[PDB]
């Protein structure tokens, strides 16, 4: 009974947050593109510094 | 230096695991949710009750 | 009873999504700066191209 209660407690949260995978997917795609640009900018900054 | 991509990736791991569990046991949980109360009453425990 | 079950179904979602406020706030700020830069670039383009 207690395990079932805990499972039914978590499950709606699981359903609630499952849909966010795709919004998260584009989020990380954009974030990692941003990080690539940041790494490129840092590399080029150091490149010129000398 | 946000470095949140790691955090977002952890969120994806958790959320995709949640979706996989939904696929794995969605029907079972749906069948359990309307008659959960029975788990509190075990046949012999009904007599002891 | 049905309303109570619906309410306690909402409570899981309610707390989980309410936890999302602050991360979304910084996202909104970033997106606002993005829009501001968009208008700045568009304006400068217009003035030059005139």
């Amino acid at each position: 009974w207690q395990s079932a209660r805990e499972l039914l407690r978590d499950w709606p949260s699981q359903r609630h947050l499952a849909d966010r995978v795709q919004p998260l997917r584009m989020r990380l795609s954009e974030l990692e593109q941003r990080l690539n640009n940041q790494q490129n900018a840092e590399r080029l900054l150091s490149e010129f510094c000398k | 230096l946000i470095d949140r991509v790691e955090e977002v990736r952890e969120e994806m791991d958790e959320a995709q695991e949640a979706a996989r569990f939904l696929q794995q046991h969605g029907s079972a949980l749906t069948k359990l949710e309307p008659m959960v109360a029975v788990l509190q009453s075990d046949p012999q425990q009904h007599e002891q009750l």
